[PDB]
C-alpha cells in the first residue's frame, strides 16, 4: 500500500481530467483546502456552552476573527456571550 | 412478378408521397434493373425466395452479387409496402424546395400528426411507447437516422429476439440486411482465418475477445431482428419528386404516408 | 461562409448543361443545386469553429482522423470532389491526352491503350461501386496510375479513407488482410493524432452520384454516364494535374 | 524556377523534393477546389489590405475590439469623454469618437506624407513588429519596436549621428551624392511619431514635446490624452485593434506618398 | 447604435460569471464556457479578449473570469477539458424526456451533455453491436470505481475481482481494463452516474 | 479579507526556500541500517539493499528559487498603484 | 432573419436561442418572454437532436466502408 496522502481518491459521478492522476492535483488540493455564520444572533447561545465551546481554544481563549471568519458584528456579540457564559459560571 | 405491389400499379402515382414519373423510377424502373441483374447473378432469382436467396448466400465473397442484390430488392420492396400514399398535396404539384428549406427548424419534438393508436393499433403504440419513451421521440429518431445517411440506405424499426423483447431502431448502407444472425461474427471469422494462414506461414486477444463480446448476446449468442418497417434514404426514391433540398420533405410526407396496419400486422407476438 | 465557386462559362451551363453529358436541368442538379447544398450544409457544420476558415481540401486532410468528425469530412470530401469532376468536364475555361499521361498509362496499366483503361474503369465503377461512390485515376508518389473507386464520400487522397470496401457486405480473404495491413500501419504511425503520409493525388475524377446521372440517364445506364463523362473530358485539366 | 534540382527517373519514383514540387502544384491548382471562403477574419489581411480611412465604419472598428478599454478600477478619469460606458468590469471606448479621431490623424499621416515628411512608428510589444515595419516600408517611413533609446531626439547626435544619411531626389530616388561631415552629423528629426503604446513610451512622448514633434497615440482609457498631438481613442493591448489602427493611418500615408509621386511625374 | 452591437458582440454572448477558476471540490459539469482561437489568430496572441494572451500559451483553448483587473491581467486558465469528457461521451454511445413537449434555474434534462436518443442500434462490420465497450481505469479498493472516458462509475463485476487487482493494489489505476457501460441517469446536482460492469 | 499594501521599496523574498531533494544514497543507507537493527547485521534479509547501495555510492558517495526575479520584474504591474 | 433558429455563417449555440427569444418577443408573437425563451429552447432541441444524429450516423456509415 501508498500512503493516503500520495494518492487521489476522484470522487463518485464527477468529471475529471488527466491532470487529476498526478502530484500536482494532491498539491493543489492542499493549498486551497457556520452556526454563527448566519443571521443567528450569537448573544442568545450564552446559556448554551456546548455550542460556543466551538470558537474557542482547548485552555478556552476566544479565537480572533481571522480563525472564526465571522463578521465584526457577530464576532464582538460571540466574544460578549463566551464572557458572559463564563461570568455566570458555565463554561 | 413475385416483387409486384398491390397499391403500386403502372401509370398512378402513390397518392401524396410519390408522383407518376417519381413513382415510375422509384419503384417501377428500379425493381426492373434490380431483376435483370440479379438474373444475371444467378438462375434462382425465380426458383427461390428472397430472404432464402440472402442467408444461404450470406458471407460469400464469391456470391456477394446475389445477396447484394436480392438484400436491395427485399429492402426496396418492404419499404415500398409499408406505404400508402398520404392526403399532403401531391409532391408534383408543390413547388421543389430551395437552399432556404435548410435552414428550417424541424418540429418533430413539438407536432405528430399520423399515429399507431389513431388507426386503431393501440398494440403497436403501446410497444413503441415503452421502446422509445413516447411517439414524438420515435419519429424524430426514425426521421433523423433516415435523414443522417447520406447515401444509399435504408432505416429499420426491428423488434429483437417467435417472440421479441425489445423494439429498436437499425441502419443498413448499400444493401445491408436488417436481419443480423445471419452475418454477426463474419470479421471475427475471417481474422480467425487471416490468423491460421499466418500460423502456416496480446493483440489477438484483445481483438478477438472484443468482436465475441460485442457480438455476444443477452444469454445467448445469435441476436435475431425482424423487419417491422423501412424507410429508403436513397437519393433514387425522392431526387425526382423532392429536389436536391427536399429529402426532410419526404421523409414528412412518407411519415404521414406510413400505413401502421401492416407494420402491427408484422408484430412478433410479444414475450 | 463557404460558397459555391462561379465556374468559366456559367451562362453556357445554365442554358445548355454540359453538351455530351448532361442537360441543363441534368447539371443544375449536381452543381448548382447539389454543390450549393454541400457548401451550406458545411456552413452550418464548421461555422462558429477553426474550420471555417480552411478550403474543403484542408478540411477533410484535418477531419480525416477524427471520428466524429466524420460528417464534416464527407461534405469536405464531396464538395472537393465534385469541383474535381464538375472541372474536369467543363467544356473550357480540342483537347487531346498528352504524350506524358498516355506514357505514364503504359507504363502502369500493363502496356496498355487508354480505350482499354477506360473500359476497365467502367467495369471497376459498376461492380465495386454499389449506389453512391467516386471514380477516381489517381497517380501514387510511385509515378504509377491506378483506378480507385470509393464508396460514399471517399476521398482520394488519404488512404484510411478511401473507403473503397464495402464491408456491408461480404469480402474476400484478401480484401480483409489489406484492411488489416492498412490498420496496421496506421497504428505504426507515431503522431498523437495517428494519421499516416499518403502522396497520391486524383488524375481524374467521375461522380457515380445519382445527382449526376440519375435525371438524364435513369436508374440503371450509369454506365452510360461513365462512359461519356470518359470520352469527353476535359483534357487541358487533366494534362495539368500531372506533374511534368 | 528552380535550379539546381536534379529529377528522378522515370523508373525510379518521386524523390523527397520532387513530391514537394508535385504538391506545391496540387496546391496552386487544385486544393483550393471546392468552395470560395467569404466573410471570415483573415489576420496578415489587416497589415496587407487596410481599409481606406473613408470606408471605415463603427463595426469594423468593433469586430477589431477597438472598444474594449482598460478595467474600470485603472480608470485614468481625464479619459472620460472618450467613454461610452462600462460592460463586464471594463470601460467600453466610443468609437464614433474613435472613427473621427482615426480619420483626423489618417488625415495628418497622409498630408505628411504627401509634404515628404519622415514619419516614425513607434511600438515596443511583443507582437507589433510586423505591422510597423510594412506600415513604415509602405510610407517610406521608419519604425522602432525593439526600444525606444531615451534621448534618441533630445540627444540626437549622442545616439543616432552615427548612423549613414542619405539625399534622395523628389521621386525619392537616391543620388548617391557624397554627403559632408558635417551635414552628416546633422540632427534628422521625425516630422510624424505615431506610438501605439503611449503608456509604456512616456520617455517618445516627452522628447516629441520638447522636440517639438507632432505625435498621434491609440489613447486607452488608462493613458493620458493630452500628452499627444493626434490622440486615437482605442484599445492598444489587442494586436488586432492596434494592427487595423496602424493600417489605417499606413494606408493613408501610402495615399499621400502616391499622389505626391503622381505630381512629380506631371 | 453602439450599445445594439455591443449587446449583441460575441463577448457580450458569453453569461457572466465569477466561479473560481482553480475549484478543489467536485465537479459534476463545466463551470465556464470554453473560449476557442484558430491557429492564425494564437500566432498573434489574438483571442477575442480585450488583452494579447501572452505568448507561453500554446494550447487553443482557456477559460476565463474577467478581461481585466486591477492587477492588470486577464484572469484565465489555458484549459479547455470539458468539451473532451462530453466528446468521450458521445463516443461510448450509452444515452441518458424534457427536450420534447417565473424563470426556473434547474438542469433541464440532460444539460446538453448529450441529446442522442434511447433506442437506437449500432451496425458494425460484425454485425449489431449488442453493448457497448469502452476502456477504464479501476481507481481504488472499496461496487468499485473506475475512471472511464473523463467520467467516474460504478463497477460491478461478475464473480469478484480477479487477482490482479489486490496484487497491484493502489497502483491498480496503472493498467487498463475494459467495462461494459451498463447505463447512464443524471441526478439533481447535474452528475452523471454510470454504472459499468467490468468484463 | 484582503490587506493592500502601501507602495514598496521592492517586492523581494529575503530567503526564498528552494527544493532540495533528498540523496538517493543517504536514503538507501539509511534503510540499510535499519535492516541491520532489525533483522540482525550481515542479513540475508536485505542484501538487495546492500547491493543497491553499493551500486549507487559506487562512483560518488553522496550519487534555487526565481521568485524573486519575477517579482521584481511584475511588481509594477501588479501592485495595482494608481496612475500618475 | 430571426424568423428561423439556424443562420448561415453562425454556429448553433446560446446566443441563437437568445436572439430567437428576442425576436419572437419584438413580434410580439409571445407576451411573456418565459414563453417565447422556452419555444426558443425546444426549436434548440430539435437542430440539436439532429446534429447529434448526423454525427453518429456519419461515423457508423464511415465505418461500414472500411
Ligand atoms: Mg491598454
Amino acid at each position: 500500500k501508498i500512503d493516503q496522502s500520495l494518492s487521489k481518491k476522484l470522487p463518485k459521478g464527477t468529471i475529471y481530467d488527466p491532470f487529476d492522476f498526478s502530484m500536482g492535483r494532491i498539491h493543489l488540493d492542499r493549498k486551497y483546502q457556520d452556526i454563527m455564520k448566519s443571521g443567528a444572533n450569537p448573544l442568545e447561545f450564552y446559556a448554551r456552552p456546548r455550542i460556543l465551546s466551538r470558537y474557542v481554544t482547548s485552555t478556552g481563549r476566544i479565537q480572533h476573527r481571522d480563525i472564526t471568519g465571522l463578521s465584526a458584528k457577530n464576532q464582538r456579540r460571540l466574544s460578549k456571550a463566551i464572557r458572559r457564559c463564563q461570568a455566570i459560571g458555565l463554561m | 412478378t413475385r416483387y409486384a405491389l398491390e397499391h403500386l400499379k403502372e401509370g398512378a402515382p402513390l397518392k401524396g408521397l410519390f408522383s407518376i414519373e417519381g413513382l415510375q423510377k422509384a419503384w417501377f424502373d428500379r425493381v426492373k434493373y434490380l431483376d435483370a441483374k440479379l438474373n444475371d447473378c444467378t438462375n434462382e432469382a425465380q426458383q427461390k425466395p428472397l430472404e432464402t436467396l440472402i442467408h444461404e448466400n450470406s458471407k460469400s465473397a464469391s456470391k456477394k452479387h446475389i445477396v447484394n442484390y436480392a438484400s436491395s430488392l427485399y429492402n426496396l420492396k418492404f419499404s415500398m409496402s409499408s406505404l400508402q400514399g398520404c392526403i399532403r398535396t401531391p409532391p408534383e404539384e408543390c413547388p421543389r424546395l430551395g437552399p432556404e428549406a435548410l435552414l428550417q427548424t424541424p418540429d418533430f419534438n413539438r407536432t405528430i400528426s399520423n399515429e399507431p393508436l389513431t388507426t386503431g393499433n393501440e398494440r403497436l403504440q403501446a410497444a413503441l411507447i415503452s421502446s422509445f419513451g413516447s411517439l414524438m421521440e420515435f419519429r424524430t429518431l426514425l426521421i433523423n437516422s433516415n435523414l443522417a445517411i447520406s447515401g444509399d440506405g435504408f432505416t429499420w424499426l426491428v423488434a429483437r429476439r417467435i417472440e421479441y423483447d425489445k423494439l429498436f431502431i437499425l441502419n443498413t448502407y448499400n444493401a445491408g440486411t436488417p436481419f443480423n444472425f445471419s452475418t454477426s461474427g463474419v470479421m471475427n471469422e475471417l481474422n480467425n482465418q487471416y490468423t491460421n494462414m499466418e500460423k502456416q506461414r496480446a493483440k489477438q486477444a484483445k481483438t478477438k475477445f472484443i468482436y465475441e463480446t460485442q457480438q455476444k448476446g443477452f444469454s445467448g449468442k445469435e441476436v435475431s431482428y425482424i423487419p417491422l418497417l423501412a424507410i429508403d434514404a436513397s437519393p433514387k426514391t425522392w431526387l425526382t419528386d423532392y429536389g436536391v433540398f427536399g429529402k426532410r420533405e419526404y421523409l414528412e410526407r412518407v411519415w404521414d404516408s406510413i400505413e401502421w396496419k401492416i407494420v402491427e400486422s408484422r408484430l412478433p407476438q410479444r414475450t | 461562409i463557404h460558397v459555391v465557386p462561379k465556374l468559366p462559362n456559367s451562362k453556357a451551363l445554365l442554358q445548355n448543361g454540359v453538351p455530351n453529358i448532361l442537360s441543363s436541368s441534368g447539371f443544375k442538379t449536381v452543381w448548382f443545386d447539389y454543390q450549393r447544398y454541400l457548401c451550406d450544409k458545411l456552413t452550418l457544420a464548421t461555422a462558429g469553429q477553426s474550420l471555417e476558415s480552411y478550403y474543403p481540401f484542408h478540411i477533410l486532410l484535418k477531419t480525416a482522423g477524427n471520428p466524429l468528425q466524420s460528417n464534416i469530412f464527407n461534405l469536405a470530401s464531396s464538395i472537393h470532389n465534385n469541383h474535381l469532376f464538375v472541372e474536369n468536364i467543363l467544356p473550357s475555361a480540342k483537347t487531346e491526352p498528352s504524350r506524358l499521361f498516355l506514357s505514364k498509362i503504359k507504363d502502369s496499366f500493363n502496356g496498355s491503350d487508354w480505350e482499354v483503361v477506360k473500359e476497365e474503369m467502367i467495369y471497376r465503377a459498376e461492380n465495386e461501386v454499389l449506389g453512391q461512390g467516386w471514380l477516381f485515376l489517381v497517380e501514387n508518389n510511385e509515378k504509377k496510375l491506378f483506378i480507385l473507386t470509393s464508396n460514399n464520400n471517399g476521398t482520394p487522397y488519404y488512404f484510411p479513407r478511401n473507403q473503397s470496401f464495402d464491408l456491408n457486405s461480404a469480402i474476400s480473404i484478401d480484401e480483409f488482410a489489406t484492411l488489416k495491413q492498412m490498420k496496421e500501419l496506421i497504428g505504426k504511425s507515431t503522431k498523437l493524432n495517428g494519421k499516416v503520409q499518403d502522396w497520391t493525388m486524383p488524375i481524374i475524377c467521375v461522380n457515380l452520384w445519382d445527382h449526376a446521372y440519375l435525371h438524364d440517364y435513369g436508374v440503371g445506364n450509369r454506365s452510360k454516364y461513365v462512359k461519356n463523362v470518359l470520352d469527353n473530358l476535359n483534357w487541358s485539366v487533366v494534362n495539368n494535374r500531372i506533374f511534368s | 524556377p528552380y535550379p539546381n534540382l536534379i529529377p528522378s527517373a522515370n523508373d525510379k519514383p518521386y524523390s523527397s523534393q520532387e513530391l514537394f514540387l508535385r504538391q506545391l502544384n496540387h496546391s496552386m491548382r487544385t486544393a483550393k477546389l471546392g468552395a470560395t471562403i467569404s466573410k471570415v477574419y483573415y489576420p496578415h489581411k489587416d497589415i496587407f489590405y487596410p481599409p481606406l480611412p473613408e470606408n471605415i465604419t463603427v463595426e469594423s472598428l468593433m469586430s477589431a475590439g477597438v472598444h474594449l478599454g482598460q478595467s474600470t478600477s485603472l480608470w485614468r478619469s481625464s479619459t472620460q469623454s472618450y467613454i461610452y460606458g462600462e460592460y463586464k468590469g471594463i470601460h467600453i471606448i466610443d468609437l464614433n469618437q474613435t472613427l473621427s479621431y482615426l480619420k483626423r490623424a489618417a488625415k495628418v499621416v497622409e498630408g505628411v506624407s504627401e509634404s515628404g515628411g519622415i514619419i516614425l512608428f513607434l511600438g515596443t510589444r511583443q507582437g507589433q513588429k510586423r505591422g510597423l515595419e510594412e506600415a513604415a516600408k509602405k510610407t517610406h517611413g521608419y519604425y522602432v519596436s525593439t526600444r525606444w533609446i531615451p534621448g534618441t531626439l533630445t540627444n540626437s547626435t549622442e545616439i543616432s549621428g552615427i548612423w549613414e544619411k542619405q539625399e534622395i531626389d523628389s521621386n525619392d530616388n537616391p543620388t548617391e551624392r557624397a554627403l559632408s561631415p558635417n551635414e552628416t552629423s546633422k540632427q534628422v528629426k521625425p516630422d510624424l511619431l505615431v506610438v501605439l503604446n503611449p503608456t509604456e513610451n512616456r520617455n517618445a512622448l516627452l522628447e516629441a514635446i520638447k522636440s517639438r514633434v507632432p505625435t498621434i497615440a491609440i489613447i486607452d482609457t488608462d493613458s493620458e490624452p493630452s500628452l499627444v498631438t493626434y490622440p486615437i481613442p482605442g484599445n492598444d493591448d489587442s494586436l488586432r485593434s492596434v494592427n487595423f489602427l496602424l493600417g489605417v493611418l499606413a494606408r493613408a500615408g501610402q495615399r499621400g506618398l502616391q499622389n505626391r509621386l503622381a505630381r512629380n511625374n506631371e | 447604435t453602439l450599445a445594439e452591437l455591443l449587446g449583441r458582440s460575441r463577448i457580450a454572448q458569453v453569461a457572466n460569471n465569477h466561479k473560481p477558476l482553480t475549484y478543489t471540490g467536485k465537479k459534476f459539469h463545466p463551470t465556464h464556457q470554453i473560449i476557442e482561437t484558430k491557429p492564425s489568430t494564437l500566432y498573434r496572441q489574438e483571442w477575442g479578449l480585450k488583452s494579447a494572451i501572452p505568448s507561453k500559451i500554446k494550447s487553443r483553448y482557456l477559460v476565463y473570469n474577467d478581461l481585466d483587473t486591477l492587477e492588470r491581467i486577464t484572469t484565465f486558465e489555458p484549459r479547455g477539458g470539458t468539451q473532451w469528457n462530453r466528446l468521450r461521451f458521445q463516443e461510448m454511445g450509452v444515452p441518458i424526456n424534457p427536450f420534447f413537449k417565473k424563470f426556473n434555474t434547474e438542469i433541464i434534462g440532460t444539460g446538453g451533455l448529450s441529446y442522442s436518443l434511447p433506442g437506437k442500434l449500432k451496425n458494425s462490420p460484425n454485425g449489431v453491436i449488442q453493448r457497448t465497450v469502452v476502456p477504464g481505469r479501476i481507481l481504488n479498493v472499496v461496487k468499485w470505481l473506475a475512471a472511464i472516458g473523463g467520467f467516474v462509475a460504478d463497477v460491478v463485476f461478475f464473480q469478484s475481482p480477479p487477482s490482479s487487482f489486490n496484487s497491484m493494489g493502489d497502483f491498480i489505476r496503472m493498467k487498463t481494463f475494459l467495462f461494459e457501460i451498463l447505463e447512464a441517469s443524471m441526478e439533481k446536482n447535474g452528475s452523471v452516474s454510470m454504472h459499468a460492469r467490468l468484463l | 479579507p484582503v490587506y493592500r499594501l502601501p507602495p514598496l521599496p521592492r517586492l523581494k523574498v529575503k530567503k526564498p526556500i528552494i527544493r532540495q531533494e533528498a540523496n538517493k544514497c543517504l536514503v538507501l543507507m539509511s534503510n540499510l541500517l535499519q535492516c541491520w537493527s532489525s533483522y540482525g547485521h550481515m542479513s540475508p534479509k536485505c542484501a538487495g539493499l546492500v547491493t543497491e547501495l553499493k551500486s549507487c555510492t559506487s562512483e560518488s558517495a553522496l550519487g534555487k528559487s526565481n521568485i524573486n526575479y519575477h517579482a521584481a520584474r511584475l511588481y509594477d504591474r501588479i501592485n495595482g498603484k494608481p496612475h500618475d | 432573419d430571426w424568423s428561423h433558429m439556424l443562420q448561415i455563417g453562425r454556429p448553433l449555440d446560446g446566443e441563437s436561442v437568445i436572439q430567437r427569444t428576442m425576436y419572437l418577443i419584438k413580434t410580439k408573437q409571445y407576451g411573456d418572454m418565459v414563453e417565447a425563451y422556452d419555444h426558443a429552447r425546444y426549436e434548440f432541441y430539435a437542430l440539436r437532436m439532429q446534429e447529434e444524429t448526423e454525427q453518429q450516423v456519419a461515423l457508423e456509415e464511415a465505418e461500414m466502408f472500411g
